[PDB]
């Protein structure tokens, strides 16, 4: 079996950009190696088969290189249509894909907003309590979201989730939602999002005790 | 091979 | 235009079958090989079977061998997919695609080339039921600078999707409706947060729409300012 890897796995470019990211196979491929793009929720298409070979209708700032184990592809002058997941396909022994390039807009980097939300009344009449920690309109999109509940750091019992980048403003956003049982949630008093981020010179918390 | 040609044979009989 | 049209994916229970087909035009089918590729929630893309152009052999990956099967129909213009012994990991959008087509066979070792948009396959044991939906209350913890952020946290539902609207689409602007979790209990789960001029709190009533067509649910949800 043959595994393809991909560098970088993000990539933040802004229009008129020289691009390259790069592929390499665990072993040799020759030149049997392909290029797809891919857009939200769209089908992948192909862009260039045979290492360097592009494809009908591809346009010219495109370009493959490499035969072996090290590939390229290389945009020499990024075009609005051009922001998408590359993706690529070695073809020599069965079909493996490496874990694919996002091309995203470079921005001026964004602190994130911090908000964090109790659980409802509601809510905790049926059993379990949510708390929710929001990072509004921040970029680049590494954050580091924390729990801690009386000071102590929480494992296994909170789940993450992001927006695609906005395109008017090209921000993300984040939940972090930590969800206990009421008999839990009573239990203890301090609740705290933490979070890190390029845009903070240091992490912000966002606290509350239960009931207030 | 299941990487060979998997389409008709362009030179059948 | 090649095109490759998926069908047949939905919910199934563990351990179950289920058959996918995909409908073929704009190409001579009967010429083409053809494959499944899938992609797992949170994993990468994963190539799933190749068949011949003739139906004459068919290849599958290790992870799949002696529970999927590839056939086709070329008097029918379709590709065939069926699954049994499923499991959570097979829980994916699957993907119709035609081998590499070269009617001058140039090349010694093939990919592919054009893909279908895909149908989805949730394998679960879990029951259709719509969401219960809780405020997300804005407070003064929730106002940064002249704006006030509020949500409604839309929670244990099967399967997806839910839609969400504000004031019964009348609020759009700064709102975030984030993808859906998977819980360890198998429903799902979502908020959707709007940002608001905090000036607005004290005359602008802002009230979440929740539409679950599965169950056939549609909830409405006041969310009421928080004077502390």
């Amino acid at each position: 079996d043959i595994q393809m890897t991909q560098s970088p796995s993000t990539l933040s470019a802004s229009v008129g950009d020289r691009v390259t990211i790069t592929c390499r196979a665990s072993q040799s491929i020759s030149r049997w190696l392909a290029w797809f793009q891919k857009k939200p929720g769209k089908a992948p298409k192909l862009l260039i088969y045979t290492a360097s070979n592009l494809e009908s209708g591809v346009p010219s700032r495109f370009s493959g290189s490499g035969s072996g184990t090290e590939f390229t592809l290389t945009i020499s002058s990024l075009q609005p249509d051009d922001f998408a997941t590359y993706y690529c396909q070695q073809y020599y022994n069965y079909w493996t894909f490496g874990q694919g390039t996002k091309v995203e807009v470079k921005r001026t980097v964004a602190a994130p907003s911090v908000f964090i939300f109790p659980p409802s009344d509601e809510q905790l009449k049926s059993g379990t309590a949510s708390v929710v920690c929001l990072l509004n309109n921040f970029y680049p999109r590494e954050a580091k979201v924390q729990w801690k509940v009386d000071n102590a750091l929480q494992s296994g019992n909170s789940q993450e989730s992001v927006t695609e980048q906005d395109s008017k403003d090209s921000t993300y956003s984040l939940s972090s939602t930590l969800t206990l049982s009421k008999a839990d949630y009573e239990k203890h008093k301090v609740y705290a999002c933490e979070v890190t981020h390029q845009g903070l010179s240091s992490p912000v918390t966002k606290s509350f005790n239960r009931g207030e | 091979d299941p990487n060979a040609n998997p389409n008709v044979d362009p030179n059948a009989n | 235009q090649v095109q490759l049209v998926e069908s047949g994916g939905g919910v199934v229970q563990p351990g179950r079958s289920l058959r996918l087909s995909c409908a073929a035009s704009g190409f001579t089918f009967s010429n083409s090989g053809m494959h499944w590729v899938r992609q797992v929630p949170g994993k990468g893309l994963e190539w799933v079977a190749i068949i011949w152009y003739d139906g004459s052999n068919k290849y599958y990956a290790d992870s799949v061998k002696g529970r999927f099967s590839v056939s086709r129909d070329n008097s029918e213009n379709t590709l065939y997919l069926q699954m049994s012994n499923l499991r959570a990991e097979d829980t994916a959008v699957y993907y119709c695609v035609r081998a590499y087509f070269d009617s001058e066979n140039l090349y010694d070792y093939y990919g592919m080339d054009v893909w279908g948009q895909g149908t989805t396959v949730t394998v679960s044991s879990a029951s259709t039921k719509g969401p219960s939906v809780f405020p997300l209350a804005p407070s003064s913890k929730s106002t940064s600078g002249g704006t006030a952020a509020l949500g409604c946290l839309v929670k244990d539902y099967f399967p997806e999707p839910v839609t969400v609207s504000w004031n019964s689409g009348a609020l759009t602007s700064g709102v975030h409706t984030f993808p859906a979790v998977l819980q360890s209990s198998g429903l799902y789960s979502l908020s959707s947060v709007v940002t608001v001029p905090s000036s607005s709190l004290g005359t602008q009533t802002y009230i979440c729409n929740v539409n679950h067509k599965p169950s056939n649910t549609k909830v409405d949800k006041k969310v009421e300012p928080k004077s502390c």
